């Protein structure tokens, strides 16, 4: 128990969220979203940790001191936090299909990798192993996945082929149809191999061409053009929220994670970006 | 006989205030010691072959009963070997080849001499391409407050090897260069690890020349301080002397003790034996034959690789 | 008895024709094995000729010059102005001993007068221009250490040697 | 001897790492990793040892006294320590790969270099002696690797070709023999030459751009921006844990070792930068 | 249930007839694919008194024997004096966990005698001599491994990790 | 030679009647000198059996029991479950020690068989509940060591030392 409560939980978002390291030099798109280690995208668990304590800050403002014990004093540092939140695993990105037999057709479904998952398994693991909290079912549905290597496998639908981001043909596989669903949606799941799923989520995201125009001649201010890049929506990441034992933890966890649905991370959050669903583990699975 | 020291990792011989030619970035609370003082392998020889005979000593009693005379202590490279060459506050590493013709660069013409000194120290000093000094910051955390626990900071230079390194000291008496092969041990520091391997290398041990190159420090007995201070350069011809400490003693937790010395890498004359022979003859003549005995009074021939102490 | 033959290396042609034993016995003290060349010879208070480069007499300790040394007797058209002499394994200061000697060795020279018509101001040698590296390697290392190409394919390192490792003071008349 | 037995072991990174050192050389970075002495990453004993200390006096409160002897104790100092960590050697660090010319495809391989293997070397070589369980199959794929230095050889076949991090190009002359993998991930290793293994690795760590933001305003804060640099995930250190056989290095072997497996290394717990695992290298090979 | 048979693993051939059992049911603890033997436990604070060598229990930590747990009742004659008993399956000190355990097992010790009448002065013992090995693959492990000489072509492999995998302390008295 | 027999330090009351010496010979390892407990022996792989307390062997190194050691014969009913034995004084994992010791002895163990009927998932149990500490000193402390309450007026300090010196594994059945 050197965690006294381990708590995984999803990151759905509502709109395109932009948790964006402002780029280096060849910037081929100018402001770029957080970059995994391989590639993938990622919310590095600082931005994430002061976008969900910035948020409780006012939601809860009795408790104001419950959160700076867990999640740390800022105005002045005397000692650790006792929470910690690990970097956010992208676990499925929405992907327009185009399929080409299937019983009831779909416009879109969620894509993810076999990195992913093997991310997915390193964390459910070192978890469990420094703290009480076992997710047997949730380990049990990734790693029945990892069984098929090497095939682009479908959850719970029958596809056998299909057409995602309408440039990459994808001959599919069924696991079971029997195996529950990690998500809980009526869009099917595709588990792609990384050679595909790579450039498939690659085109997953989305490059933006912003501008800024003058109000008095309505015409570009000179310099200011440049490139976004969103995550779309029902983008749904991975993360867990860690806790060494205490009682403000214990509040933390009992009071103030129950009523958290919804908080806004990410930036650029004038314009729709930013909004977002977070899903507990425990909580559906 | 020539045992070989090469250092696992980066390795710190503590020093106080001594070496201040390198630019250095930031701070550190105590430097390193490029070649560990001969206290330091004597001492380190001494932690293997220790029992519980022991019994009563200044530290070096007791511990000259357990080794031959080690001999001095220089660099090993692949092949070559380096050795320390100072001109005061002005340390390098170099090679044979350019010990061999050093007394005319220290009775040359005036400007020859100072283009010779320095092309020695800046551009034939192998030091920067064997040594990095890399700092390291240290912390303690109480557990309690799980920060930094106030006023635990220390910050210590390192020394890093960017290839292949030994050290090559001599001794004698293969009755323990046995118990010695192939032994890790906590070289001098903070709980640094080097290996031992003794090969079979034999070498002159005696030679009478003009020039001699001091490889450990040379220690002056302070009754000849006072008329030994004055007239240096009818001794040292180039190098530095001044106060270190021994070291300190694992047996009753001391620092050992503190005279002036010729530091590693010295150009020294050969008026100097006479002087340290013929100024001590008693009860201090004994005291320094158990100093040399852990290779502290050593020369080197600045022609071939020929060793010799003082006293003896 | 027991006999090498030191042959200077300046950055000269003047190493084509001066040896007629390529081997004559069978051991060689210096050796080019995986590490560059070992066991050099310097002999310190000499100089060149570097037109037709022989060894001149100094009193200079700090010239220096760099060479390798291999057995046998020079070509049987000397022995009147080639310095001639025997020094058991001692009286000789290597660069990177890699064996030992057996305290038995006559040394022969190639020796020229004292030239005592203009001073010998000295001056030392880079060795630059790898061109002539590659000829000298061939010129003095392939007729008698035939063993290069055969076993050494690290022809990278038996050159940085001689870029590091070999100079000597040069007359430059 | 006072040396009597060794303890190899990997250092698997599971989420990224950070393990500082005050900003010191700042090729644009503000708080940089541990330096080796020529530039790899590299975690010093001292932080090894206290983190792997501070974690055991945690998970095994009742033999305080038996982690205290064997790795030194507090405020009695009438003994010296009897393990001693040497400075965690980096190994191998992930890559992102575009594979050129092969079968099976890859987006991410392992990497190091002959520079790495000649450091891992020393400690194998100087280890193996008092070593009763001589590691000899590892030393000797070890040194079967080091024949081959100066080419980018990888420890596989189907390479042939690929370009590192999306910037280096290089030609993988292969492995004229078959070598057992080094470890249990079936992804590559690439061992490439020096000089362009430092790109590819220099490239391969995390710089991240952090800032901090007015609580009331959502602005940034003067002065409050700065630059990390972390260690990826799946990087894999080497390191030994020496000792002296003091008859509680027998139960420190027998109890604590083998049993713990996941320790928290390096700064910023609270951005979950530290899980790492360890992996000691006498049951595998 | 099941039910497993640990056997040490001397230098010393007192490991013929100690049990029935080759398999019993189908599976053993310590498994062998084509890497070697795995998940192999290792008794502390135990010894051996190589004559009839059980595992005779000193009270010393660094003392220890390493022996390979497969299924198995010996020879239904005994257990007046072993170690008959019921772990829950993590309180093994297990060498090379490649296979996961059911949390449960029942298991039997040869036992030996704490004779208190002398000094236990233990040695560390090292199995050499790998004749005395070439037959415990025959004396144990084919009297057991049926798949042995069936599927096992790196027989060397099989043969140099048991030589530094398997060591152990003995009274020798 | 001298005798030992180990007596652990639980926190049940198995303590009272466990042994027929109380000096028997003229000294004892653990000695009580104005700093606290001195050579206490403990004893890995064992566990307590709290229930007619003895140390049951496991097979986990994990399992230690911490007791003081006193020479005498137990209780002229035993030598049938105590584990007799004989170490040379330098196989026994002391703690805290000041003396030396002599370099032989014979042990005997409170021992209980594996009752190999219930799995042995055995828990940690340390020393609290301060009376119990208390009382315990009034049945080993006092009744073994006379020393205390004759010359001791220290007895809070071997009171919270206790507190934290002495812990277990129980079998929790």
């Amino acid at each position: 128990p050197y965690y006294a409560f381990a708590e995984p939980f999803f990151i759905h978002a509502i709109t395109h969220l932009h948790v964006g390291s402002g780029s280096s030099v060849e910037e081929e798109i100018a402001l770029p979203f957080q970059r995994d280690e391989l590639g993938y995208p990622t919310i590095y668990a600082s931005s994430l940790k002061g976008a969900i304590k910035s948020f409780l800050l006012k939601e809860f403002p009795d408790k104001r001191d419950v959160i700076y014990k867990v999640l740390g004093e800022d105005e002045n540092p005397e000692e650790a936090s006792l929470g910690t939140f690990l970097d956010a695993i992208l676990f499925a990105i929405p992907s327009r299909i185009i399929e080409i037999d299937s019983a009831k057709p779909y416009v879109w479904v969620y894509v993810t990798t076999y990195e992913l998952l093997k991310k997915v398994k390193l964390y459910l693991d070192s978890i469990s192993q420094l703290s009480n909290a076992s997710f047997s079912n949730l380990k049990n549905k990734i790693d029945t996945i990892l069984a098929k290597e090497g095939k682009n496998i479908t959850l719970d639908s029958d596809l056998k082929s299909a057409i995602l981001n309408e440039d990459f043909y994808v001959e599919l596989e069924a696991l079971n149809n029997k195996i529950p669903s990690i998500i809980n949606a009526g869009v099917p799941l595709l588990v792609l191999e990384d050679s595909i799923g790579r450039e498939v989520i690659n085109r997953s995201l989305i490059r933006v061409r912003r501008i800024r125009i003058d109000r008095d001649k309505k015409v570009v201010e000179t310099g200011g053009l440049w490139s976004e890049e969103y995550v779309p929506m029902k983008t749904i990441f991975f993360s867990v929220l860690l806790g060494k034992e205490s009682k403000e933890s214990a509040i933390f966890a009992s009071c103030i994670l129950r009523n958290l649905r919804y908080v806004i991370l990410g930036g650029k959050e004038t314009i729709g970006k930013g909004i977002v669903e977070l899903r507990w583990v425990k909580d559906v699975i | 006989k020539r045992v070989l020291i090469k250092p696992l990792e980066p390795l710190m011989f503590r020093s106080q205030g001594e070496f201040e030619p390198l630019i250095t970035g930031s701070h550190t609370a105590a430097q390193s010691l490029i070649i560990p003082r001969p206290s330091t392998i004597a001492g380190m020889l001494g932690y293997i072959l220790f029992n519980k005979s022991s019994g009563t000593g200044d530290w070096l009693s007791d511990l000259t009963n357990l080794l031959a005379t080690i001999y001095g202590t220089f660099i090993e490279t692949n092949g070559e070997y380096l050795f320390p060459l100072r001109m005061g506050n002005h340390l390098a590493l170099v090679d044979q080849q350019h010990l061999i013709n050093l007394p005319t660069l220290l009775e040359k013409e005036y400007e020859r001499r100072e283009k010779g000194i320095y092309e020695l120290f800046y551009d034939k000093n192998k030091l920067f391409q064997i040594i990095n000094h890399q700092d390291r910051i240290g912390i303690s955390i109480d557990k309690s407050t799980r920060t930094v626990k106030e006023h635990y900071l220390y910050s210590a230079r390192y020394l890093a090897f960017k290839k292949e390194v030994n050290y090559v000291i001599f001794i004698d008496n293969d009755a323990i260069s046995d118990k010695i092969n192939g032994k890790i041990v906590n070289f001098g520091g903070e709980n640094r690890i080097a290996k031992l391997e003794v090969d079979d290398y034999k070498v002159d041990t005696s030679i009478e020349e003009e020039y001699y190159l001091a490889l450990s420090p040379i220690l002056i007995p302070d009754e000849a301080l006072d008329n030994f201070l004055d007239n240096i350069s009818d001794y040292v011809a180039m190098g530095k002397v001044d106060k270190i400490s021994l070291g300190f003693d694992i047996a009753n937790t001391k620092r050992k003790e503190m005279l002036t010395a010729i530091l590693e890498g010295s150009i020294v004359k050969r008026s100097i034996i006479d002087f340290i022979k013929n100024e001590i003859k008693n009860d201090l003549r004994y005291r320094f034959s158990k100093y040399e005995k852990i290779g502290y009074n050593t020369l080197m021939s600045l022609c071939k690789l020929a060793l010799r102490k003082i006293l003896s | 008895s027991t006999q090498r033959e030191y042959v200077f290396i300046p950055i000269t042609n003047s190493i084509t024709i001066d040896v007629k034993i390529t081997i004559g016995g069978s051991d060689h003290i210096t050796n080019i094995d995986e590490r560059g060349i070992h066991n050099v010879l310097v002999i310190t208070g000499y100089a060149v000729d570097e037109k037709n480069g022989r060894l001149v007499p100094t009193l200079d300790p700090c010239d220096y010059v760099k060479g390798i040394l291999v057995a046998g007797t020079p070509q049987q058209a000397q022995s009147n102005d080639f310095l001639t002499l025997k020094l058991p394994a001692n009286k000789l200061y290597l660069i990177r001993k890699k064996g030992n000697i057996s305290d038995d060795l006559k040394i022969y020279i190639p020796y020229s007068s004292p030239d005592a018509r203009n001073s010998m101001k000295t001056k030392p040698v880079s060795i630059s221009d790898d061109t002539i590296v590659n000829n000298i390697i061939k010129e003095v290392f392939d007729k008698i250490y035939n063993i290069t190409q055969k076993e050494k394919v690290k022809i990278e390192k038996v050159k940085e040697d001689i870029k590091e490792l070999f100079s000597y003071y040069a007359l430059e008349q």
